């Protein structure tokens, strides 16, 4: 049974429910999380949940328990966590859990031997007496697991704080087929219909995946990476940004992954470095999982020993996309192309995207670029 | 065109741009109402010029007439641009003079060697872009099959042919596509495409006109 049929429709229900949450609150911020990453941490976490609490993490992730086993799910998120983790890939995409519990904790073993096994994630003791010390520990967690990429993920440590969870993420893919350089120039980008910001742009003459959708009513446009894994921008017309964020479906999107045909088009694409923070519990919250943040949270399969909740649950997303790509600086990456003036697709204004992992089409990020210049 | 001369105003009486706001894709005229370009090209709404060189500033014999029809050869691949070949019908016939003129059809193929003139308002640089104001010209032969499929395996058909120099320099590019090749006065060939402009071992590909004439004759004839 293939990874992609237990979880990966699930996933995309998530990541569009996530983003409309986020994208309904406001249509001028920038968006970047990761539907997996998040997904699976809290499908790890319901190990140790049970009665209404554990239900209700997994229905909120999308998936009916009255459809797929729940060691199906397990499995699923086992098996994509575990290709992502191979130190040996060339897609260099690392994702990690923080568990950190108050110390003097019983701990349940099972548990932490599931977390262990299925999700490739460890648990942590730290003395939350110590707000202080407490937040420069799981930040210092952190901060060796992205290995300095992350600084200072947690600001603040409620006092009765005696669970808290933290989620991270980074990426920086090679294309296939790269950008050069020399071609990179500062170019105007539209924020909106009276406000540009200059930001770098790279810029290629070649074959894309591209095309112009009308039922999106945006060009859309598909970058294999070098590792199995590819890009699809949405860039809606002017005006139609919330059109495009609500006809997004699962089916659509796997139309554009199935077609592989190509055309000419002179591509300008912004080189850009962007990030994603999000406080799980408020958005969590607003998508039914709100039991396990409770006080009548049911965290008995972590700890026996007194009532549990989780008190702090934190995300962060990175993301990185410049010009390098594969090595064959020459006529390697010279594609036949038709001799007319060929369309140049500027994405040069707010815009939609996701990265897909290549085998089980999981969807590894989702966001929207308003500002590539600004947090 | 890379590597060419700027021809000279109206010497090249047949060549056409297709314009729909700016220049995109050129054409040969053929007689007064009909003008053969490349499938690829196809657009609606196209604005056919005739009788032009500096195709930006206003010189007095240019001839400007939108297309009534654009009929795209029924087996042309977008994918492989096999069959890329165009006609349009203007909507009104050209006033013929020596500026504006048709080139006539060949009658049978052109062997390797043949020498012939292309044209256009494409990019003049191997490497980067830079559009010209006035037709470009160069002259090149058509190449021998052999050094064609070589260039370019399982990407020839029957219905193509290269053109140029193998060791690059001297070649159409973006925006020459749909012009002509001309050969002693015979339009042997359309501009359709090529990995790169003017690459070394990667010369221009051209629609290969004489397996059309009879489809061209029956299209004018039902339209």
């Amino acid at each position: 049974h293939p990874t992609f049929n237990k979880i990966t429709p699930n996933l995309a229900e998530f990541a569009f429910s996530l983003y409309r949450q986020l994208a309904h609150q406001s249509n001028s911020t920038n968006i970047l999380f990761s539907p997996v990453s998040i997904a699976a941490a809290f499908a790890m976490l319901s190990l140790g949940a049970k009665g209404d609490t554990h239900d209700e993490i997994l229905e909120g992730l999308n998936f009916n328990l009255t459809e797929i086993p729940e060691a199906q799910i397990h499995e699923g998120f086992q098996e994509l966590l575990r290709t992502l983790n191979q130190p040996d890939s060339q897609l260099q995409l690392t994702t990690g859990n923080g568990l950190f519990l108050s110390e003097g904790l019983k701990l349940v073993d099972k548990f932490l031997e599931d977390v262990k096994k299925l999700y490739h994630s460890e648990a942590f003791t730290v003395n939350f007496g110590d707000t202080e010390e407490a937040k420069k520990q799981i930040n210092d967690y952190v901060e060796k697991g992205t290995q300095g990429k992350i600084v200072d993920l947690v600001k603040e440590l409620d006092r009765d704080t005696v669970f808290a969870l933290v989620n991270y993420i980074f990426f920086k893919g090679k294309w296939e087929r790269p950008f050069e350089v020399k071609d990179t120039e500062e170019e105007d980008f539209h924020v909106d219909q009276v406000t540009t910001v200059k930001v770098p742009m790279m810029k290629r003459l070649g074959m894309f995946n591209i095309q112009h959708s009308k039922k999106l009513s945006s060009w859309v446009l598909l970058m294999k990476y070098l590792g199995n894994a590819t890009a699809i921008f949405f860039l809606p017309d002017e005006g139609k940004l919330q059109h495009l964020e609500n006809e997004l479906t699962h089916d659509i999107i796997t139309k554009f992954l199935e077609n592989e045909d190509r055309r000419s088009a002179s591509l300008h694409l912004p080189k850009l470095s962007i990030t994603g923070t999000y406080d799980l519990k408020s958005v969590l919250g607003q998508l039914g999982i709100t039991k396990v943040f409770s006080n009548g949270a049911d965290l008995s399969g972590v700890t026996e020993e007194a009532p549990l909740k989780l008190s702090k649950a934190v995300h962060k997303a990175v993301l990185t996309i410049d010009e390098k790509g594969t090595e064959a600086a020459g006529a390697m990456f010279l594609e036949a192309i038709p001799r007319s003036i060929p369309p140049e697709v500027k994405f040069n204004k707010p815009f939609v995207f996701l990265i897909i992992e290549q085998n089980t089409k999981a969807p590894l990020f989702m966001g929207r670029v308003v500002n590539p210049t600004q947090k | 065109i890379v590597g060419g001369y700027t021809c000279g105003a109206n010497t090249v009486p047949y060549q056409v741009s297709l314009n729909s706001g700016y220049h995109f894709c050129g054409g040969s005229l053929i007689n007064s109402q009909w003008v053969v370009s490349a499938a690829h090209c196809y657009k609606s709404g196209i604005q056919v010029r005739l009788g032009e060189d500096n195709i930006n500033v206003v010189e007095g014999n240019e001839q400007f007439i939108s297309a009534s029809k654009s009929i795209v050869h029924p087996s042309y691949n977008s994918n492989t641009l096999n069959n890329d070949i165009m006609l349009i019908k203007l909507k009104s016939a050209a006033s013929l003079n020596s500026r504006v003129a048709s080139i006539s059809l060949p009658t049978s193929c052109a062997s390797a060697g043949t020498q012939c003139l292309i044209s256009g308002w494409g990019n003049t640089k191997s490497s980067g872009t830079s559009y010209p104001d006035v037709l470009k010209c160069l002259k090149a032969p058509i190449l021998s099959d052999s050094s064609c499929k070589s260039a370019y395996p399982g990407q020839i058909t029957s219905n193509m042919f290269c053109a140029g120099y193998l060791e690059g320099g001297k070649d159409s590019c973006q925006g020459d596509a749909g012009g002509p090749v001309v050969c002693s006065g015979k339009l042997q060939g359309i501009v359709s495409w090529g990995s790169g402009c003017a690459q070394k071992n990667k010369p221009g590909v051209y629609t290969k006109v004489c397996n059309y004439v009879s489809w061209i004759k029956q299209t004018i004839a039902s339209n």
